[PDB]
């Protein structure tokens, strides 16, 4: 995340990091369950093994609310193509669940129509993770949020050097020195509505970070919610 | 604006327009009040909300 601001205690419990064989993150993920963890297809394609951390806000320090679990099930969008990244998703079973407590809880799955008309059509969102603080840096060791402006569909395609699908959205700024960069991929987009969180889309990918004329773009969560809950029942 | 274009319908959570008239709704870990607006935690750790 470029700008923006720390996680403090308690802020974004949904935040899930992939950790590879060596124990470093390299993607992030939602929760949505005790089971289950939403993340970005092409995060699959960024490590061999990987494990899942939760409750993690720094990956320095040892507190005690952190807790690693191994994936049982990688259930990947049979249709994500590495071309465009269109069904840029995926679904993770743990083998074992998931304790709740500070600094680890689920996002709300929000209703399809309702998303469309309530969530969607707010002016801000907001993305998290552990990635790089600025385009060239390394990954951040504090967990970072940032306020992102959902972006006029026109305005997107009109920026975009590459196709925007149904399946994907654009949030952020045009000239703001703010977004998601490199390792946020796979991450929360989530949309506040009266104090409860609901998950509307996952980080994956943009024209460099933060860069002039060009928006992050992510996964637009509402086009798999049906996908999202057949995924979660086996 | 009317219905669930008026404020959301006055509910928590999800609003959905049926026979003109509201019904709102909520996410799975949440129950419906009595008054049928307001969204009630079943349980510890309810989705969506930060933690203390
Ligand atoms: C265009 C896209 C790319 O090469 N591909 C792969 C193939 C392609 O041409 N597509 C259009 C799909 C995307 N690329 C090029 C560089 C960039 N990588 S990144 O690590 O800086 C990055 C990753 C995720 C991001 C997510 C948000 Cl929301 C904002 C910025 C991000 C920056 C990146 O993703
Ligand atoms: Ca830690």
């Amino acid at each position: 995340i470029v700008g923006g601001q720390e996680c403090k205690d308690g802020e974004c419990p949904w935040q899930a990091l992939l950790i590879n064989e060596e124990n470093e993150g390299f993607c992030g993920g939602t929760i949505l369950s005790e089971f289950y963890i939403l993340t970005a297809a092409h995060c699959l394609y960024q490590a061999k093994r990987f494990k899942v951390r939760v409750g993690d806000r720094n990956t320095e320090q040892e507190e005690g609310g952190e807790a690693v679990h191994e994936v049982e099930v990688v259930i990947k969008h049979n249709r994500f193509t590495k071309e465009t990244y269109d069904f840029d998703i995926a679904v993770l079973r743990l083998k074992t669940p998931i304790t709740f407590r500070m600094n680890v809880a689920p996002a709300c799955l929000p209703e399809r129509d309702w998303a469309e008309s309530t969530l969607m059509t707010q002016k801000t969102g907001i993305v998290s993770g552990f990635g790089r603080t600025h385009e060239k840096g390394r990954q951040s060791t504090r967990l970072k949020m940032l306020e992102v402006p959902y972006v006029d569909r026109n305005s997107c395609k009109l920026s975009s050097s590459f196709i925007i699908t149904q399946n994907m959205f654009c949030a952020g700024y045009d000239t703001k020195q703010e977004d998601a960069c490199q390792g946020d991929s796979g991450g929360p987009h989530v949309t506040r509505f009266k104090d409860t969180y609901f998950v509307t889309g996952i980080v994956s990918w943009g024209e460099g970070c933060a860069r002039k004329g060009k928006y992050g773009i992510y996964t637009k969560v509402t086009a798999f919610l049906k996908w999202i809950d057949r995924s979660m029942k086996t | 604006r009317k219905l669930c274009s008026l404020d959301n319908g006055d509910c928590d959570q999800f609003c959905h327009e049926e026979q003109n008239s509201v019904v709102c709704s909520c996410a799975r870990g949440y129950t419906l009040a009595d008054n049928g607006k307001a969204c009630i935690p079943t349980g510890p750790y309810p989705c969506g909300k930060q933690t203390l």
